[PDB]
RNA sequence: AUAUAUACAAAAUCGAGAGGA
């Protein structure tokens, strides 16, 4: 019934709160933060450490103040925070990458206003 | 996807901690209680952030325990259909590749994969090829993939993938 | 299905399983094989632990396709002195390596030789054509010029591209490529600087400084020149990094010279401590990878998955010897700013791209080398157990226990040709072990059994032995091991030969039966790979690939069944033995089970050996291959003459002086001298056409004796191996100093400590400060369990020293 | 240079009558 593509969800994924894996690992390192320190603490578990090489393997942002104007660029215009991750995530190069990726993106822009938003982020898009 | 959302929860506390340090302990039951678990409803819990609220703490008559509710925020990976994500493979298999998008497992049987790909078991790697060796998915390799369908499995998600359609596959 | 044409093809088992399909050579196909094979085969390895022959026996496998047993006992004179059977075994692993590395340098050839069609359609390729793919002596440098490939040419298929990560090509769209070429010096120069040491190649100055070449690239995702300058050292970076002569270089390097640093991680320190393995290395610094020891890498890698440890490898500089090169000296202010951008992208590279993934090689040579030894090891080992001849067919009788607390005793006399004959169980106490005692004396005098074996399974194989000697001498008596049995036992396959008896009989069977030979044992009870892995081959195996393990446990296995060779007939008549046809080269599973079934079916016994082919449809290549390797108890098929060469045994039988000769021969070589090897080698390049001396010289010996047996003759294991077996840990694990819970028993001056090892532990009276003196319950009362430390062994008599004092806990 | 055990709740319903406080 949940369909990305389609831009469908279940009703409690509607107030919820999108990330950027970037946001993810920055947050995740902080919870190593947390974990390291303070000790007589439950290691944390195999899942977080799952996600945590994850989101660090593909966190195309390793700064905290780009990740924010990433997020606030894509926030100005009318975009879904689910098209709003998606993009930051994906990274897209091209318009035409970007809808094959994100369908829902289907007719919404326009694919050269789309791409200098794509420009934007890539140029926004920090070297490591 | 990563999100962040606000959930629900009551927790007994014995009698041994009432006194001072108390709400620590109903927090850090929270904790240990939320955390590290995956619900399909809501998928993989990575951690919580912040609690809002400890409820009033009903003595439950008889048995001792008070009953807090508490409501709190926290992190969750919930993939979607039809979702494109990187992945990562961990094993290629003449069925298909098995990969992860973070946590959940995600796999593409070989008739997801392209049908220029052929599976080389015979490789040093074992790896997915076209003839020219154009491109190879092989171990460790990245690549974005359709989430064309996901599974219930003892509260566990794992996926199903796709490479079909332009852009996907190897990064 | 594919088990019919593998039992009716012509080639022998084993090489139809093999992944790669053996396709015969060219003879300059294997000449570089076999420098390849040699050079790969026979350099040293980073931790620490003739091609004519190669080429001859590469001929052998691939052309002839005899296996590396025909090979290793019927071409000797091709391949000794300088390969064994154990390093044919290795050309053979090699040669598939080999011939992957052909298929993928094919497959690269034509993907290059596709891009260069599209360029002329339409940088280019001229000689790394040439120069790279067919100058790819290896898998990894292979990858380096795919690699390479890839990053220049990757963008261009003629489904859509799945733009990549690096961001190469975003730069690589804004043209930045202009940037990169206006450093100075191309990639391949830099790593030519590198391969020599020196500036090969000096660098190009340019009439203006960095940031005015970059107003005029800076457009769209780089605006700010500055942006533009670090793209174009990323360019540039990616470019060095990704040359494969840069990176021929730099593995170099890394091989040579790289250090490995190892912190614990906060789970590390506290679980690793003087008995967890990694307390040796849970701190290093700076050790050298030329230092690792056989296996310690395979720890440290282990350790590292567990999460308890983290390390790293690297070479600390270099970067600053580098730096050195793409450089240039006069001081104009408008070079010191080319010369700092020069710089900081060689360190980007070295930084970010070749470091890393020049440590990740490493990592898995080194951790890959750590595992080739503990597969050598469990190789070794096993070797070791099917090195032992039989004893000196022979009715043995096998005694198998247990704790034995309310649990009895069964003895099993197994036959000489090993089947058992009958059995028997063995359960105040004083006149009950009297009653055994004299029951069992009934048994042995009854049935006289050659030989009484008794497991090993804790001390009480020392009193067991010791009565049974008692008992025999009113005619040997050997303790045994007791492992594989174990495994007999607990396999379904004891339950399938016995549904009656009771486990501990099962052992009885099985240690009789290794007793009398092993190779015949160990090849029944591992008849499958998770019977073998079962086994305790080295402490690590666990780790090392399945496949690559089991690979070297069956080569042991074949190399010495075709040593001992197989009789077929008894194979037949005793069906415990048709385990061991599926190692006698050219033989398998498939193809030995067919044998068996058509020498089934007739319901006649192999009278010969011609009698194969003739009698069953065994092509001729299989024929050659094994037919050397099965006894018949036609007189020269019991031997190991091969029938090629049944004309040349009979004729150095005529010039000993012939039924009456070969028999006459037999009943005694009336001289064995009589031969000239020269003279026979001599006629041979007339007659027989080679070098053959040395195999008259084993023709000879074979006229000897009939299959004369090549195992080791059976010794009783010294008590060192008394100690390990019924002990069942090994003198690495009695750590001198190690700390172990031991359970006090009763001061005899002493105080005598059982530990849980069946060990007495003796605290010494010196702790215990009591010889005339009060009894030392002030310091532990009797009865309870403490942990102390080591201080001495006494594995002759299974004591060890103990102690009181905290001083030497600490 | 020694030292033997371990299984689990069995017993119903209906009707009548006689009593007890």
């Amino acid at each position: 019934e949940e369909d990305a593509s389609q831009l469908i969800f279940p009703k409690e994924f509607e107030t919820a709160e999108t990330l950027l894996n970037s946001e993810v690992h920055m947050l995740l390192e902080h919870r190593k933060q947390q974990n390291e320190s303070a000790e007589d603490e439950q290691e944390l578990s195999e899942v977080f450490m799952k996600t945590l090489n994850y989101t660090a393997r593909f966190s195309r942002f390793k700064n905290r103040e780009t990740i924010a104007s990433v997020r606030s660029l894509l926030l100005q215009k009318k975009l879904h925070k689910f098209e709003l991750a998606c993009l930051a995530n994906l990274c897209p190069e091209t318009a035409e990458e970007s809808k094959a990726l994100i369908p829902s993106l289907e007719g919404r822009f326009e694919d050269e206003e789309l791409q200098q938003i794509l420009d934007d982020i890539q140029t926004k898009r920090s070297f490591q | 996807m990563f999100y962040h959302i606000s959930l629900e929860h009551e927790i007994l506390l014995h009698p041994r901690y009432f006194g001072p340090n108390l709400l620590n302990t109903v927090k850090q039951k929270l904790f240990t209680e939320v955390e590290g678990t995956c619900t399909g409803k809501y998928g993989f819990v990575i951690a919580v952030t912040t609690i809002d609220n400890i409820g009033a703490g009903v003595i439950q008559p008889g048995r001792g325990f008070v009953l807090y509710p508490v409501k709190y925020k926290a992190i969750v990976f919930r993939p979607f259909k039809g979702e494109v994500v990187d992945a990562v493979v961990t094993q290629v298999n003449k069925v298909g590749l098995f990969t992860e998008i973070g946590p959940m497992s995600c796999f593409i049987s070989r008739h997801s994969i392209p049908s220029e790909m052929e599976f080389d078991p015979n490789s040093n790697p074992p790896c997915y090829k076209t003839m020219d060796e154009d491109i190879v998915i092989q171990q460790d390799d990245e690549i974005r993939l359709k989430i064309v369908g996901t599974r219930v499995d003892k509260n566990d998600i794992f996926a199903i993938g796709s490479l079909m359609d332009d852009y996907l596959g190897l990064v | 299905d594919q088990d019919n044409e593998i039992r009716a093809t012509d080639l022998p088992e084993r090489f139809q399983l093999r992944s790669i399909p053996v396709k015969g050579a060219e003879d300059d196909e294997l000449e570089e094989e076999a420098d390849w094979i040699y050079r790969n085969a026979f350099a040293t390895p980073t931790i620490s632990l003739t091609i004519q022959k190669i080429k001859e026996a590469l001929g052998f496998m691939r052309n002839q396709h005899f296996e590396v047993p025909f090979i290793a006992f019927y071409r000797k004179e091709y391949v000794e002195p300088e390969l064994h059977i154990n390093d044919l075994w290795r050309v053979w692993q090699w040669d598939e390596k080999w011939t992957q590395l052909r298929i993928r340098k094919e497959n690269l050839t034509r993907l290059f030789e596709k891009m260069q069609a599209y360029q002329y359609e339409q940088r280019a390729l001229d000689t790394t054509d040439m120069e790279r793919l067919k100058d790819v002596q290896s898998m990894d440098e292979l990858k380096d010029v795919y690699n390479h490939f890839l990053l220049y040419y990757g963008r261009d298929i003629p489904l859509k591209q799945a733009s990549r990560r690096d961001m190469y090509t975003i730069c690589q769209s804004a043209g930045l490529d202009g940037l990169a070429k206006k450093f100075g010096l191309t990639p391949e120069q830099f790593g030519e600087n590198l391969r020599d040491s020196y500036q090969r190649h000096e660098t190009e100055q340019f009439p203006a400084e960095p940031l005015e070449l970059a107003k005029d690239y800076v457009c769209s995702q780089f605006p700010t020149p500055e942006a533009v300058l670090e793209g174009a050292r990323y360019m540039v970076a990616l470019q060095i990094a990704r040359e494969p002569l840069v990176r021929q270089v730099l593995r170099q390097t890394f091989q040579e010279r790289a250090k490995l640093n190892i912190t614990p991680t906060k789970k590390g320190r506290k679980d690793v401590d003087e008995a967890h393995y990694a307390y040796s290395f849970k701190y290093l610094k700076n050790k050298p990878v030329k230092e690792l020891r056989d296996d310690q890498f395979l720890k440290i890698c282990l350790a590292e998955d567990e999460g308890l440890l983290t390390t790293d490898i690297s070479i600390d500089t270099y970067f600053e010897e580098i730096k050195q090169f793409y450089y240039r000296d006069e001081f104009s202010h408008q070079v010191q700013e080319w010369n700092r951008q020069r710089t900081m992208a060689i360190e980007r590279a070295l930084q970010q791209f070749l470091y890393v993934q020049m440590a990740k090689e490493l990592k898995n040579k080194l951790l890959a080398e750590a595992k080739e030894y503990v597969i050598k090891a469990c190789s070794r080992k096993l070797y070791n157990w099917l090195r032992v001849a039989p004893y000196r067919g022979i009715r043995v009788l096998g005694i198998a226990f247990s704790s034995a607390r309310d649990h009895p005793v069964f003895c099993a006399l197994v036959n000489g040709e090993g089947e058992v004959t009958d059995f028997l169980r063995l359960p105040e106490e004083r006149e009950k072990k009297a009653q055994d005692i004299e029951t069992l004396k009934k048994f042995l005098l009854n049935k006289k059994p050659h030989v009484v074996t008794v497991a090993g399974e804790n001390r009480d194989a020392q009193m067991l032995i010791e009565d049974v000697k008692r008992i025999v001498h009113e005619i040997g008596v050997e303790l045994v091991d007791n492992e594989l049995a174990i495994l007999y036992m607990n396999s379904k396959k004891s339950e399938a030969e016995f549904r009656d008896y009771p486990p501990v009989l099962r052992q009885a069977v099985s240690l009789a039966r290794r007793i009398q030979d092993p190779l015949i044992e160990f090849a029944q009870v591992c008849s499958s790979d998770e019977d073998i892995l079962c086994l305790k081959f080295h402490p690590l195996q666990e780790h090392v690939v399945k496949e690559e393990l089991l690979n070297a446990l069956y080569c042991e296995f074949i190399n010495r069944v075709n040593e001992v060779g197989v009789d077929v007939n008894r194979a037949i008549a005793h069906p415990y033995s048709q385990a061991l046809i599926q190692y006698v080269c050219g033989l398998g599973p498939r193809k030995g089970t067919h044998l068996l079934k058509i020498l089934k079916q007739n319901n006649t016994r192999l009278e010969s050996r011609t009698q194969l082919v003739t009698m069953c449809h065994m092509g001729p290549k299989v024929f050659m291959n094994c037919a050397g390797f099965l006894k018949i108890d036609e007189v020269l098929d019991g031997s190991r003459v091969h029938p090629e060469t049944y004309e040349w045994a009979r004729k150095m039988a005529v010039d000993a002086l012939p039924a009456g000769a070969l028999e006459e021969i037999l009943e005694n070589p009336e001289r064995l001298k009589d031969l000239d090897l020269d003279a026979f080698a001599e006629e041979l390049e007339r007659q027989g056409y080679g070098d053959k001396h040395i195999t008259l010289y084993d023709i000879r010996a074979e006229l000897s004796c009939r299959y004369k047996d090549l195992r080791t003759a059976y010794r009783s294991p010294n008590t060192e191996e008394i100690f390990n077996m019924l002990t069942k840990e090994t003198p690495e694990t009695f750590y001198i100093g190690k700390l172990i819970i031991c359970n006090v028993t009763g001061i005899a001056i002493g105080v005598k400590t059982r530990l849980d090892n069946g060990v007495t532990g003796f605290i010494p009276t010196k702790f215990l400060s009591d010889k005339v003196v009060k009894r030392p319950e002030e310091r532990v009362k009797v009865g309870m369990t403490v942990h102390c430390r080591i201080m001495k062994i006494d594995i002759e008599k299974f004591s060890a020293d103990l102690t009181c004092r905290t001083s030497d806990l600490m």
